[PDB]
């Protein structure tokens, strides 16, 4: 439903409603052009969102953060209207910043310079652990931190 | 060794070394090498503990260092760590927030020694406990342990369970009320066998080392569940008498009433000796950081 | 930079960066399709944002709230690909919900059922007044409540 | 009349009526019509004031009503208003949050009378003040007023300045320290002349009515600016003597020391009489809501 | 009826009678028989509650009684009961100690009405809840109930489970976290079926009446177990939409946030009406004690 | 040099000397002359500050002195000064009352160093600030300064404005809200040009040194005037970017949020280095008193 991009990144197949959360997860919100469509038809998903970022080729690192909320998403890097890389998303090993620790006595929940960091413990059903206090979080806590 | 934030910072090799240095320093000669001569250690106890403050202070003095420090009391942990880095050559800190020492250690260029962070760890205390055990049995491998009392919110239990992974315990009994059980996260780290149990008289007869932690009222459904349960996680004179001839009872002090005071006269009581190794053990950890 | 809409609303000429704030101001964030472009070229503004809401014709009431942050915006209602109304934005008389009262002792800053309400006092340099406590706010306070 | 939340709820016509009923009720006959017979008024003073509680209580009793109420003390104002609506036929409330009464009045089906909300208004107090003034001079139009003390954070000043817009004051002197000046928002509402001034001895000789409000320490740059200024916004016996033969001094009580106690013996002191009209004036406001 | 200390003081016959009198008193005519004329009821709320104080006060006034009372604040409960016996013809009391009303009722010659004792009971509240239910469905027998939230320490749940034994509920779902479960003692009293469950979405579709109680932070292992669990014992707008067309949601007020405020606009919300029957129901209980 | 109570105790000549000694002591060699060997300095911090306590402590130790002291807590300042005179060879004190150090210095035979008295002065802090400035620009004469934030109640601003009179600043911008302006008394002392201004973006482009002090809520008409003003006396990353290539930002620590933390990564941020000269500067002041 949106025009073709000369240079940059196309993130397709995001669950319907979660494009705004994908932008947050990438730190995006200045300079470059962005387009979104939300709730468009998808032959495999029912509905979906699509994000296009001109002039920025998203790294594999930034892209793997997208799996925390849009594990079905696909990422295409585009040069001169042509797709030059379809990136293979993996679960990230470490997540600094995006996720808070639910333990109010964790140093990361109290000192601004102490940035929250989770290391993935299992990919499988996804469990992640705070590197400061060892509190564990699951896919459900993950998703409701980010989709809020 | 540099930062001492977790019991996992120690290898089995580093621990055997610290034990030997502790033997030497214990045998309290007047020729101890002053490895901290010209150095200032700051003791930053955001959460106070006089027993532990004085213990690191004395270690640092025995080694020839100067001590500065504070105890208690909107300034960022990071800014304080920075300032101590102008003023000193290492930091020993105690804090109420889990992970505080970990975080300081990443801001800081000088070493940082965790003397308690929140409910997470107290690694030097664990080193003292295993030193006492190895001193008594000439080993840690092969022993049968039982931890008694609160095993969920006690940082000394957390540090002892983690440090024991550098060794081969036969078995670690976890004896607590249902409420005060070791957390799942910590049990999945361990590489040795463990078994949960509600009453210590079931297995007291088997255990080489009984390590007790206080249960606090301030931690329960209501005062009635605490009053019903409190009684049977005390080390009573009768529970002491049912232990083997060669076994020891350990407790990281202070105590209130989780140990019958009549026990302090039996040969199995080892918590007094345990507190007494605190200084040489910390001298040794300090020697491994600054003097090698 | 985005496709033509069969039925609904096109909000063009939003200051670059403020499309997300226009959606908040309209209460939008489910069912219907939306598209945005952010930071595209505008011949009169330098840069601009554009929002398209399928299947919803925005009222004059909802549209006048858009002037609080995008006074240059234009609103077109679309039926069957054809523009059937170019709405004339005015400054709203009353604003309930979108704006908070900066007086911490105002009943609206303390009771959840007490919804903040501002009546416009002058359009000209825009000043608005709390109907509960008479605290006055200016275009600057307005804009930094909404663009945050 | 129904809700009494602002001094703007009254017209000039309603006020002249309330004055006549106040005359009648003052002349305290034993045949007052019991317009609240069978009715319950609840007095909901979330922010306490005994003087004002008792004053509405007595008005309500003089008119034959039953009183329920509370004084002081996480439940929503809206839920409380709902409950009082099961229990009663009207509400008199006093609250710490500006706009509280306005909001209650919109939740509520029974009438709501604001007896003080935050620093915003106290309309019945303003009605009492103008009643006292009109009683003395047979008029409010044409008078020259001076308001003295804190004019920024005093809800009685706010209600008096607003109610005076239903009349034609010659002039209202605003006499305060720079810090305690009437807010811009409130001055732009007024439809009569006003002039700001720092010292009352400049114009005391001209004023028909002097209305004073306390300056509080707890409201200043430092205690030294307060101690330097406090002295000259007191009504002293000397400032009283420089006022015209026919003028009056008003204060919505209680007082601490903003009025020299020697003043209470002069004929110009009218604050005692002012507090004494409180009950008949509130009986009249109640009669206009329930008995017409 | 004389003392009302437990929900067990009521028979099924007395309850059907109280419902009929509540119908009559609701239909709020101006000819209610003043059965408490010449009588003084004292309201002795050692543990304060304004909502409930005012509610008994208004009942007592509607029936022609005088009210005396206190609220709050080393004098023996027995001495206070004795004194109220000089001063009054009945007592409504609220106390922090379980069994307090039972004990007062044995010291006292005049009737004693328990308006809350500790965590034990609040019987008049239970009478109000079943009145609301029977009003809606023309029955209590045959209904399927679910109690949601804290079921261990809530005296209203205790009184509702006990009063329901005078009736034939089809089934009572007990939905709580593991920690806040109904005590064994109380479940062995019941003569109707009950089933414990952790999530309400499992059975919401079946229930005629959903009765919710607040979960309090101040009652948990740690703040993290509360934050993890709190979310799913709220009555959300979505949990409301999955209930049957004819079902009702009940809550003995006040509320904080255990009920989404959007729910108050649905036809299933019945907690507002529930608080509104409080006065006629208590008038009826009073009529059964004094006027028959 | 003997007593250090005011920034006026220093001449331009003494300051150039202290700078040279600070260079030498900074370059932290292991041969520093122990001028305080055999001497005891007492640190008497009636008003606590750990940062500053530790800083004088470390200076005194680096010079070979012993430290005694206290921190906090009806005994006369004069009696305490007398006692410290039995116990020690000099005093560093911090007190809540203006003039306290001045007064101690007159009771006392040993030197007295003011480390903060009330809102009056902190002279050693001013010496540290000018040391940092002169280190960066090889001069203090000719610079254009701006002081930002609270300039009325900040003793560091008072000491910096006074010490700058021993030099020739081109111009000192005073940037504060109207409320927090430098007092008249202090401005009449100065012998260099100064200009008052409300917004820093007006002149940021001109300034060599920006020195910021916190604005505190606890100091305002109401919380709304503070919330309206607070935002524009922060050193934001944007205000930093509009300063000249060679300029520096200074702040006598600790900070809360008057400096955007992103600023600490720019080359213009100099507050970290500033706190780091504290010890050598105080060693130098001590050397000028005891070692010459
Ligand atoms: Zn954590
Ligand atoms: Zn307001």
């Amino acid at each position: 439903m949106v025009s073709k991009i000369k240079n940059g990144t196309v993130i397709d197949h995001i669950p319907a409603g979660r494009a705004f959360a994908v932008l947050n997860v990438l730190g995006i919100k200045e300079g470059f052009r962005i387009a979104l469509v939300i709730n468009v038809d998808s032959k495999k998903m029912g509905k979906k969102d699509i994000v296009k970022i001109e002039d920025k080729e998203i790294s594999d690192t930034e892209a793997n953060l997208i799996t925390l909320i849009a594990p079905t998403a696909t990422i295409n890097i585009v040069r001169e209207y042509e797709v030059v890389k379809k990136t293979k998303l993996e679960v990230p090993k470490v997540v600094k910043g995006i996720l808070k620790c639910p333990n109010p006595y964790c140093i990361t929940s109290n000192d601004v310079e102490a940035i929250p960091t989770f290391k993935t413990l299992t990919e499988k059903p996804l469990k992640m652990r705070c590197e400061y206090c060892e509190t564990i979080i699951d896919e459900n806590e993950i998703m409701s931190q980010i989709l809020g | 060794l540099k930062h001492i934030i977790s019991a996992y910072n120690f290898s089995r090799d580093e621990l055997e070394d610290i034990f030997a240095l502790t033997d030497k320093y214990s045998k309290n000669l007047n020729d101890t090498r002053k490895i901290l001569s010209g150095k200032t250690i700051s003791i930053a106890f955001f959460e106070p503990s006089t027993r532990t403050y004085l213990s690191f202070q004395k270690a640092i003095i025995n080694l020839g260092g100067d001590v500065i420090g504070f105890s208690g009391e909107g300034e960022n942990l990071a800014d304080t760590i920075r300032m101590l880095n102008n003023y000193s050559d290492g930091i020993v800190m105690r804090h109420k927030y889990d992970g505080a020492s970990r975080f300081a250690s990443e801001i800081s260029d000088i070493p940082v020694i965790n003397a308690g962070d929140g409910k997470h760890e107290h690694p030097t205390q664990a080193v003292i406990d295993i030193y006492t055990i190895n001193k008594h049995f000439n080993t840690i491998d092969g022993l049968v342990f039982a931890l008694l009392g609160d095993l969920k919110y006690a940082r000394t239990v957390n540090s002892l369970l983690r440090i024991l992974t550098r060794f081969r315990p036969k078995l670690v009994y976890l004896i607590s009320p249902q409420l005060l059980r070791a957390r799942k996260e910590i049990l999945d780290e361990l590489n040795y066998p463990v078994k949960e149990v509600e009453n210590p008289f079931e297995v007291i007869n088997e255990v080489d080392v009984l390590y007790v932690t206080r249960i606090q009222k301030e931690r329960f459904v209501d005062e009635m569940e605490y009053e019903k349960i409190k009684g049977s996680y005390i080390v009573s004179l009768d529970l002491a008498n049912k232990m083997k001839k060669d076994s020891i009872i350990l407790h990281p002090l202070p105590r209130v009433n989780e140990i019958d005071r009549k026990v302090d006269k039996t040969t199995k009581a080892k918590y007094f000796e345990q507190a007494s190794y605190g200084v040489p053990v910390r001298m040794s950890i300090l020697t491994k950081i600054y003097g090698e």
